[PDB]
């Protein structure tokens, strides 16, 4: 009464869905950032302080998502096997009162 | 106050599409990675850097600020009605100049 292949998965783990997800994240930002460009066609120049701050705020946070994506795969192992020895200042951060 | 400069009608000020969605898209995107890793918690080490508990909170705290970073530029969306004095939310609340 042995059940061989009845309700069992297949290529669900070996394929590693985690990795596919990690890469899907950057896709949302990469494509999203492009949209802000098309709209920036307003006058098309260079000067843009108000927008700069907002643009820097995004990249500043991305460091948290990216850094977390590496540790996740590194800690999970099966998730993925990669590294990014680039370092940065955001990795340190700081807090006051 | 700069309304008598060159702001006849709300041309740029206000909305112009669906930007709020682009940002929120990131939040939902990260949720997938947060729930995925939660299934491979037993696989997590913890003696490498970030822990399962720290990663969970950190991730959410990251995606949260990561999204707002995009809405920051779209903050002008509500700035439209701001022109009106009846409301006065950021004006009467402001204290610069």
């Amino acid at each position: 009464m042995s059940l061989l292949d009845a309700h069992i998965p297949q290529l669900v783990a070996s394929q590693s869905a985690f990795a596919a997800k990690a890469g899907l994240m950057r896709h949302t930002i990469g494509q999203a950032e492009q949209a802000a460009m098309s709209a920036q066609a307003f006058h098309q120049g260079e000067s843009s302080a108000a927008f700069q701050a907002a643009h820097a705020r995004f990249v500043a946070a991305a460091a948290k998502v990216n850094t977390l994506l590496d540790v996740a795969q590194a800690n999970l192992g099966e998730a993925a096997g990669t590294y990014v020895a680039a370092d940065a200042a955001a990795a340190s951060t700081y807090t006051g009162f | 106050s700069m309304s008598q400069i060159m702001y006849n009608y709300p041309a740029m000020l206000g909305h112009a599409g669906d930007m709020a969605g682009y940002a929120g898209t990131l939040q939902s995107l990260g949720a997938e990675i947060a729930v995925e890793q939660a299934a491979l918690q037993s696989a997590w080490q913890g003696d490498t850097g970030i822990t399962y508990q720290a990663w969970q909170a950190q991730w959410n705290q990251a995606m949260e600020d990561l999204v707002r970073a995009y809405h920051a530029m779209s903050s002008t969306h509500e700035a439209n009605t701001m022109a009106m004095m009846a409301r006065d939310t950021a004006e009467a609340a402001k204290w610069g100049g």
